[PDB]
């Protein structure tokens, strides 16, 4: 084995990131976060069903 | 401003760091191998002085110069490129598979366990660290003009030497951006030692052709014609 | 009939294999013993 | 300057265009002062990795700085409309994305910085 | 000149000197290590050192496993060399079966003792 | 004395020194940084006394207490609950080692944060977290349970956020509280399930009849699903956010931005291991439930391999130490998935009181590097702190598990008994055995980065501190204090966990009863090992052994020594291989 | 961190 | 101690490092580059350009400046400097110059 | 006329020679052999194992005599 | 060595809001 | 940067620059039977192990002679073998430090002894290697202060301070 | 007779109490020779260390025999141990032999440790 995409710093940064798990379940809750509380609670609930 | 107060630290109590930190010397121990081998008379009688005088190395194998001109590989031939102590290294590494190979066939209990732990082995660290570059290290290049060739004498398996020729105009010059990429871990782990700029190729045959960095070059033979 | 009951179910066989690989065992130097007694 | 860059909501266009000059929007900036700019972003990501590096190696941090000299000095006689010059600022702003760390080392004299703000001072109010 | 003993002190003390301080300044070395910090480092590392010769010493089942069983050095008791002749010759042959026996009796006491204790 | 034996003073010490903590928290304007510091010592260091004097008895003899300090609350109509304390050998194990490592990390805590504005204000905060941590695992009842459960989860939010005039920190902070409001709610509702199926919270009856409900269910609104089953699900779930396994995990790493100490409490010991607790507190329940069987050693060796990999990569010195920890905490499930009750209390032991002390001279190196806690801008710091160096060495040598220390024998237990018939074994083993070896290469990374490299940091940290006024028998760049602490914090960590291992591991058994009465066949594998065994363990001897050799003798720059360093790698071969053959066949 | 007045 | 009266801020000469061990230190760095000729005609007046000093060694010469004042400048700030002196004050007048 | 062996040896030494001298001059102090060395070389062995031969010839003359 | 002033006032600049607070960003 | 190879000649008028006091013999015998010359030969026995053992390419100089028309110094070298002849060209010379040289080994060196000069030591760029001599010693100054010598026509600041950089 | 005491004696279930033998050794056949042994290092009280460094148990040395007779035959027995070696040491014998078929039917060997 004479070439090792390993040891470039891309899989190096993507190890050193914790495989990425972090910011893909932050981006989900973020979804969440906005979708639901924001407009579904406070816009539909008060404004339309309140 | 330590010589200010009478009760602080000095260079003598500062003495017994000297095993961990580099200073000129200042006086000698009685425990030291130099005040031992001064004051002990069996190292000043005759026999272990002839037995030191004529032993661990030789006068005759150390450089006096700065020019070395080395055998003829082949008569009507000349000197280019020679390495010195990477090959060397090279030859011995590679002689260590003709005694530690057949002992460990001899006398390992389980010869089948360390062949299997020596492929993963080989496959992922050790080919690149330094197999492949000896394979393509070059450990003396000479220049046959009636033949209008090269000989390189290069290092194989067990530390044999074997001396090949190639065409002069066959061969070719390899710019590092062409080999950076699908020989990166090579060049990470194992190509320190040769010179990245100066990769040479046979066309003909696709063979490489590294030199050490702290190698020795003619300068007669590098500015002759043929080599123009 | 389910739950953590394959895993005792397991367990016991386990157990029962082990026994009878002893009881194997004994038996095996027992008949060597015999054997070795007749000649 | 302000090390904001994860701390705001900005997509990876912004923190490029933050990370290989000084602002968001690189169209207000001049010719030389672009040209500027990105010099001295590629040879502070370039220290960054290769003498605060992990196994660093000076002879090679050299030879690379060198290189990105030369480059940016032909760089800089160039005219702005030529797409010679285009390519060369794509090739540097690919090189700052390609050595781009999540975990960058943020001087703690800069506004954003993991120990900034850590003490309320009281005026003479 | 090259060999002249003032300059080449001069060179051996501004080869890595700091060229943006002082005249008197251009030094960038710690010329002492502190010495209540080191000696306590240093007694910490001998414990520890201590105790991995204890491991090394007590507990070898790392090295049998892992490299295999070594030869060990030579241990007798000598002691039979009070008797002389053929008594200690048969009692050589006494002792030596009697070793045999103990190692076969080792052996099927632990193959037959598995049906007590039940 | 008979009489020190009949009635504790635990409870006397510890009730003084949370005394002292909270009245030092109100009347803080009558106490100085001194007196603050000196009455906390006190309090501490008699505590500490106590309960040094009664951690023999209770692990060697046979000896625990309950304690009763009284009815507290009506929960049921007619029904009222005690606060209730059982100092037994499970309790005693977690709270020993909090206990010291808080005395040590009280002691260092003011040589650190030496001159800052709120040091009494940390030193506070961290005794009140060490009283939560203490009180929860001393738990009599499922309601005292709670009560530590809540207060180790918001004494733990304080001390993260200290600087509170960051918002960034308290986002940090917050991530935590979220989790912690996830964990509260799952360990309530399984007190809930647990009241409502025995109707008792007193936690040693309901270690006694809750094999009696094992055939029993319960009816959710389209499923019935056994009672273990769902009980244990829930103290799992709630034992997998605290203890910060694969997925739940994502709260550790954000909360290192807290000062050293707190983070040396939190990270070893106390906070991460008080999921472990719960799953020493309520043992047969686990062991009647087959989610548990699934569930521990799967996510165990996920957890496992993926701390240990992920914190070989890192830069950052405290989030190395954290994927450390979540990497150990993964093992700890594993091992306790094992069925072997002592390999848990051996691992929790030696992992906290280790990473303990690496916490503390990485602080030491922090606080040098001018709070910058990347190693890429560090280096040749061997000259500048070298107690911190040796110290360092010895400690990551004993964590990273290397042969032929206190490290290595956790590791081998918990291999001893691992179990191969889980469906998926060949995922858990193998996440297991790389998570193994992942230690080498973070402990070396950091000792060599931070001391041994190139000088990588900035001019001013090594210029400054070498002016030669500076040249005296009081030059130092740590405190007295600091060497101290972390001196005596290896000692006793050497001997308890040596007499720990007599306890446990001698052919004479004399550890006290663990309560439990599932036993299975782990210890014979240790007591008498085939020869397949020591073959499969000394398979990951020499993959330990080629990684280091590789960790050594790779050069990953041009050298100078580059030639002899080949040299010298093919030297240490060929003697290796002449000084086996010499030890083995010829004298 | 420099001291500054309350 | 506190004199335990009110004691507003000390603001003294507005300088948190010595400008004259700044404008040496600062003038030895620039010294240090390769194109500029002569270090006997620096002064705190001088303009980069009079010293020879072009933009591009100039980022060269202000990211070492950083590097050695254990501090960092950002753009719009190096954008402003015309002469030494301006250089001077404002590294001499930063609260984490070194 | 060819490129073999000397032109790009001219090349290799004229890019070596357009390098700048400047970040040498910069850099000239992180190099100090002054101020570090390796880990062996600090990390020295003899007084502890001094120590080491001590204690276990305490513990042979002690314990020593009851092992097995 | 140098007489440093007092602690400086822009350690904590002051927001000044160049944009508007959305309600679907609360 | 490459070690092109220049072959050179001998002068015939050479010029003594250094001298020995300790070492006037020329031979190993001289050396035995003179006492001091002995016990300096027996002080030197560590430095010829960490030369053998340790692979610490140093070398002990008795005499040194320039030679201007073709700039080569020759040096007499005493090793535990005898005594060696070498020439150096000038342009491979460089000073070092004494802390270059002991670091230079990562085997860390016996106490050295105090004869030895441990200010003027001198690396052989081109083979590598170091240069040390005695401190009781003759050094001619109408030798050393030859116009070839001087440091004008030798100095280089990346051949003297970026050459020899031990990481 | 490996699981009998000096004296043939079996106790009780208070006594088993009284003495406070761990329930790990309760749940193995060892017991009998386990309580003289706890016994005798009651009235003979030992540091941790001295336990550790003493091959001969010190003044406990004569129950100390009879556990580590009972303890060895205890694990083996639990473990298969001899049947495991016996196995492992010249397989094709064993096989022969019929030691155990049960095991000896689904035995492999691995192929690094002579095929
Ligand atoms: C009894 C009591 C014993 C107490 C022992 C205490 C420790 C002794 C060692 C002190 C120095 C430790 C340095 C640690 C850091 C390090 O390795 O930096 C890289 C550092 C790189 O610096 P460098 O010198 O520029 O390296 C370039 C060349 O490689 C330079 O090459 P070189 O020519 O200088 O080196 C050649 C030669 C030089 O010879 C010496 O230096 C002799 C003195 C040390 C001998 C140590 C024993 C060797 C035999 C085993 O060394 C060898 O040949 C070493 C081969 C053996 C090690 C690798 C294989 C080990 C397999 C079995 C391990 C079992 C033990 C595990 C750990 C136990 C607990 C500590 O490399 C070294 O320091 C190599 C020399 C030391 C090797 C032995 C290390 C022993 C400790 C275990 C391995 C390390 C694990 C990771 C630890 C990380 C910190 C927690
Ligand atoms: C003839 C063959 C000679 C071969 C010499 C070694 C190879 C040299 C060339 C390659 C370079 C290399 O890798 O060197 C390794 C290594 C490099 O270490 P270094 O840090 O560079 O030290 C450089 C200098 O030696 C300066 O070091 P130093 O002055 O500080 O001396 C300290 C040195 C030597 O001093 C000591 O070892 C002191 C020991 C004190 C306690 C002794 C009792 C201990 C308890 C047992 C009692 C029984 O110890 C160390 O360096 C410790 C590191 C590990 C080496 C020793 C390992 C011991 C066993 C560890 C595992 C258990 O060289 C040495 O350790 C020196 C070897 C000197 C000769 C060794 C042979 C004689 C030893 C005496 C006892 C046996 C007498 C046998 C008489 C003849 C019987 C037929
Ligand atoms: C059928 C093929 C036979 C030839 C195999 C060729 C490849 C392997 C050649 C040998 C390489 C190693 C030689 C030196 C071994 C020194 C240790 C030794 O003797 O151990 C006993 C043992 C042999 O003892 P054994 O075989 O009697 O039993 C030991 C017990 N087991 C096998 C269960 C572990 O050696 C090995 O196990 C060596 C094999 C594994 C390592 C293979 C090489 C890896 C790369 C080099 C690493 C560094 C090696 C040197 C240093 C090792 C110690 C730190
Ligand atoms: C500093 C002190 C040494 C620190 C390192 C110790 C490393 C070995 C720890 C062994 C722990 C287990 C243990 O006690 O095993 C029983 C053994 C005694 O043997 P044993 O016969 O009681 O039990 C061994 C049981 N088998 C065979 C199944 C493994 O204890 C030791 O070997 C003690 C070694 C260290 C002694 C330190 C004294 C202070
Ligand atoms: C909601 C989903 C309800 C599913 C049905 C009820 C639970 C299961 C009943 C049957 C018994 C059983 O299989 O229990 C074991 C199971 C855990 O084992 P499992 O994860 O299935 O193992 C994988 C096998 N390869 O046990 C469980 O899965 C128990 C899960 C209990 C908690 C469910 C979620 C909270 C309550 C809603
Ligand atoms: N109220 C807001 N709504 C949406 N985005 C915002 C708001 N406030 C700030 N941002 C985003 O965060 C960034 C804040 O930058 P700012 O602090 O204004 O920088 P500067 O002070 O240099 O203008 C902006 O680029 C913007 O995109």
């Amino acid at each position: 084995m004479l070439k090792n995409k390993l040891i470039k710093f891309k899989f190096f940064r993507f190890v050193q990131s914790g495989f990425y798990v972090d910011f893909i379940f932050k981006k989900f809750s973020e979804m969440f976060i906005r979708n639901i509380f924001i407009y579904s609670s406070i816009f539909f609930g008060e404004k339309f069903m309140i | 401003i330590r010589h200010k107060f009478s009760n602080e630290i000095t260079d003598d109590d500062y003495d017994y760091q000297r095993a961990m930190h580099v200073k000129p010397p200042k006086e000698e121990s009685l425990f030291q191998l130099t005040n031992i081998l001064s004051s002990v008379p069996v190292f000043k009688t005759r026999f272990f002085l002839d037995f030191i005088a004529r032993n661990l190395d030789t006068n005759s194998a150390v450089s006096t110069s700065d020019f070395v001109a080395p055998p003829r590989v082949h008569e009507n031939s000349f000197f280019v490129y020679h390495s010195r102590e990477l090959g060397n290294v090279i030859r011995k590494y590679r002689s260590l598979e003709s005694i530690v190979l057949p002992g460990a066939l001899l006398t390992f209990t389980y010869p089948l366990f360390a062949a299997f732990v020596a492929i993963p082995s080989y496959y992922f660290m050790f080919n690149a660290k330094i197999y492949e570059m000896s394979r393509r290290f070059v450990v003396r290049m000479d220049v046959l003009p009636h033949l209008e060739m090269i000989s390189v004498q290069r290092i194989g398996a067990f530390g044999i030497l074997y001396t090949k020729l190639h065409r002069i105009q066959d061969l070719e010059y390899v710019p590092f951006d062409q080999v950076k990429e699908q020989e990166n871990y090579l060049w990470a782990i194992g190509g320190h030692g040769v010179d990245n700029q100066l990769i040479f190729k046979d066309r003909s045959t696709g063979e490489f052709f590294y030199f050490e960095r702290q190698g020795v070059w003619d300068a007669k033979g590098l500015n002759h014609p043929l080599l123009n | 009939k389910n739950g953590i009951r394959d895993v005792i179910d397991s367990l016991n066989a386990d157990a029962g294999k082990r026994k009878l690989i002893n009881l194997e065992a004994k038996n095996f130097i027992e008949r060597v013993e015999k054997e070795c007694e007749q000649r | 300057s302000k090390a904001y860059y994860f701390v705001k909501n900005f997509s990876w266009a912004e923190v490029s265009n933050l990370l290989c000059y000084g602002t968001k929007y690189p169209t207000v900036l001049n010719h030389q002062q672009k040209v500027t700019r990105l010099y001295r972003a590629t040879l502070r990501r370039v220290y960054a990795h290769q003498v605060e590096g992990y196994k660093t190696d000076f002879k090679q941090y050299n030879e690379n700085i060198t290189d990105i000299g030369k480059d940016f000095n032909k760089m800089l006689a160039l005219k702005p409309e030529s797409l010679e010059l285009q390519a060369y600022f794509k090739k540097y702003e690919d090189l700052q994305e390609e050595l781009f760390d999540p975990a960058m080392i943020i001087d703690e004299s800069r506004p954003y910085a993991a120990s900034s703000g850590r003490y309320y001072i009281f005026d003479d109010y | 000149s090259i060999f002249s003993r003032q300059f080449k002190k001069a060179f051996n003390d501004a080869k890595y000197q700091n060229l943006t301080a002082a005249q008197g300044e251009t030094y960038s070395h710690l010329g002492w290590i502190s010495n209540v910090d080191l000696r306590l480092g240093r007694a910490i590392f001998t414990f520890g050192v201590v105790g991995i010769a204890f491991c090394i010493y007590l507990e070898p089942s790392y090295f049998h496993e892992t490299f295999g069983h070594m030869s060990q050095p030579p241990k007798y008791d000598l002691i039979d060399s009070n008797i002389n002749g053929v008594e200690k010759k048969l009692n050589k042959q006494i002792l030596h079966r009697e070793h045999n026996e103990h190692k076969l009796d080792g052996f099927v006491s632990m193959f037959k003792g598995s049906d007590v204790a039940k | 004395l008979d009489f020190l034996n009949e009635y504790p003073i635990i409870l006397l010490t510890g009730l003084l020194f949370l005394f002292t903590t909270i009245f030092s928290l109100i009347c803080l304007s009558y106490l100085g940084l001194y007196g603050v510091f000196i009455l906390n010592l006190a309090s501490i260091l008699l505590f500490w006394l106590s309960m040094l004097y009664y951690f023999n008895l209770i692990v060697s003899e046979n000896y625990y207490y309950y304690i009763s300090l009284g009815k507290w609350m009506y929960l049921s109509n007619g029904f009222r609950v005690s606060f209730d304390l059982l100092i037994d050998l499970t309790s005693i194990s977690f709270s020993f080692l909090t206990l010291t490592i808080g005395v040590f990390v009280y002691i260092y805590t003011f040589s650190y944060f030496r001159y800052e504005p709120l040091v009494e204000r940390l030193i506070l905060f961290l005794n009140s977290f060490m009283i939560s941590m203490i009180l929860l695992v001393s738990s009599g009842n499922f309601i005292v349970l709670f009560l530590g459960w809540e207060l180790i989860g918001l004494t733990s939010f304080f001390l993260i956020n200290f600087w509170s005039t960051r918002v960034g920190t308290l986002k940090a902070a917050f991530k935590a509280f979220s989790f912690n409001k996830l964990s509260d709610l799952f360990l309530f509702f399984a007190i809930l399930i647990i009241f409502s199926t025995t109707y008792n919270l007193d936690i040693l009856s309901f270690n006694n009849q809750i094999y009696l409900y094992e055939s029993y269910n319960i009816d959710m609104f389209y499923w019935s699903i056994n009672l273990i089953e769902i009980i244990s699900f829930f103290f799992i779930s709630c034992a997998f956010i605290k203890s910060a396994q694969f997925g739940a995990h994502i709260w550790l790493p954000d909360s290192m931005e807290a000062p050293v100490p707190a983070s040396a409490l939190i990270h070893s010991a106390t906070l991460v291991s008080a999921g472990i607790y719960l799953l020493l507190r309520l043992s047969p329940l686990f062991e009647l439930s087959k989610y548990a069987y699934f569930i521990l050693p799967l996510i165990g060796s996920v957890t496992a391999f993926y701390g240990g990999l992920v914190s070989a990569f890192q830069s950052d010195t405290k989030k190395t130490l954290a994927y450390s920890t979540i990497s150990h905490c993964g093992f700890l499930m594993v091992s306790y998935s094992t069925g072997v009750l002592e390999f848990v209390i051996l691992y929790l032991y030696v992992h906290g009181f280790f990473k303990a002390a690496t916490f503390l001279c990485v602080g030491n190196v922090n606080r040098f590097n001018r709070n910058i806690q990347d190693f890429k801008r560090m280096g040749g710091f061997y000259k500048y702190l070298p107690f911190e160096c040796l110290a360092s060495f010895v400690c990551m040598i004993n964590l990273s598990g290397l042969p032929l220390t206190l490290g290595f024998y956790i590791k081998h237990l918990l291999f001893i008994g691992l179990v191969e018939s889980y469906t998926l074994y060949p995922l858990i083993f193998s996440s297991l055995i790389l998570g193994a070896i992942a230690g080498v290469f973070y402990s070396y990374r950091l000792f060599y980065s931070i001391f041994f490299d190139t000088k990588k940091g900035k001019k001013a940290i090594y210029l400054q501190a070498s002016r030669i006024i500076l040249n005296s028998k009081f030059y130092s760049n740590t405190s007295l204090a600091s060497n101290l602490s972390i001196t005596f914090l290896v000692l006793i960590s050497y001997t308890v966990i040596l007499y720990l291992y007599c306890t446990t591991l001698n052919n004479y058994y004399s550890l006290s009863d663990l309560k439990s009465i599932y036993i299975n066949n782990a210890y014979s594998y240790f007591y008498k090992p085939d020869y397949n065994f020591l073959n499969a363990v000394s398979i990951l001897n020499w993959f330990v052994i080629i990684l280091l050799i590789s960790v050594i003798y790779l050069n990953w720059r041009w050298s100078y020594y580059y030639t002899k360093s080949i040299d010298s790698l093919s030297k240490f071969i060929l003697f290796s291989f002449f000084f086996f053959i010499f030890s083995k066949y010829i004298l | 961190f420099q001291k500054y007045p309350i | 101690y506190a004199p335990q009266k009110v004691v507003l801020r000390n603001e003294k000469s507005g300088y948190y490092a010595n400008p004259d061990d700044v404008a040496r230190r600062l003038i030895r760095l620039i010294s240090l580059h390769d194109k500029v000729q002569n270090p006997s005609a620096i002064t705190l007046k001088s303009t980069w350009s009079e010293i020879g000093v072009d933009p591009l060694s100039y980022v060269e010469i202000m990211l070492e400046a950083e590097n050695e004042f254990y501090i960092e400048l950002a753009d719009e700030d190096l954008e402003r400097f015309r002469t030494v002196e301006d250089a001077v004050e404002f590294i001499a007048r930063n609260f984490f110059t070194n | 006329g060819r490129k073999l062996f000397k032109h790009y040896i001219n090349e290799n030494i004229k890019s070596n020679n357009e390098q700048k001298l400047f970040f040498y001059r910069v850099n000239r102090w992180r190099w100090n052999t002054k101020d570090n060395t390796t880990a062996p070389k600090f990390l020295r062995l003899k007084y502890p194992l001094l120590v080491t031969g001590v204690c276990l010839f305490a513990y042979d003359w002690t314990y020593g005599f009851t092992q097995v | 060595g140098w007489d440093r002033p007092d602690v400086p006032l822009s350690f904590n600049p002051l927001y000044v809001h160049k944009r508007e607070l959305s309600i679907f960003d609360t | 940067y490459y070690n092109i190879m220049r072959q050179v000649s001998l002068d015939s008028n050479p010029i003594v620059l250094y001298q020995s006091s300790t070492f006037t013999g020329n031979g190993l015998q001289e050396f035995y039977e003179n006492a001091d010359a002995l016990t300096k030969y027996l002080k030197l026995v560590p430095f010829f192990l960490e030369k053998n053992l340790y692979d610490h390419p140093k070398q002990f100089v008795i005499k040194m002679e320039f030679h201007p028309q073709n700039k080569v110094l020759s040096l007499d070298c005493l090793t535990h073998q005898g005594v060696l002849k070498k020439t150096v060209n000038l342009e491979n010379l460089i000073p070092v430090p004494y802390e270059d040289y002991v670091q230079f080994c990562r085997r860390k060196l016996f106490n050295a002894p105090l004869f030895l000069d441990t200010e003027m030591i001198y690396f052989n760029t081109f083979q590598n290697e170091f240069y040390v001599f005695d401190k009781n010693a003759k050094w001619n100054e109408e030798g050393i202060n030859h116009p070839e010598l001087d440091i004008s026509k030798l100095y280089n600041e990346k051949a003297w301070f970026d050459s020899l950089r031990i990481i | 007779a490996w699981n009998e005491n000096q004296q043939h004696y079996k106790y009780s279930k208070e006594e088993i109490e009284a003495y406070q033998v761990p329930m790990r050794i309760k749940a193995g056949p060892c017991v009998d020779t386990y309580i003289p042994l706890k016994k005798c290092f009651q009235e003979n009280p030992t540091s941790f260390a001295a336990k550790m460094l003493d091959g001969r148990k010190g003044k406990c040395a004569k129950e100390f025999k009879y556990y580590n007779t009972c303890l060895n035959h205890w694990q083996t027995y639990e473990n298969n141990s001899h049947v495991t070696n016996a196995y492992w040491a010249d397989t094709s014998k064993a096989n022969a032999d019929g030691i155990s078929n049960t095991y000896g039917g689904s035995f492999r060997k691995g192929l690094a440790w002579l095929n």
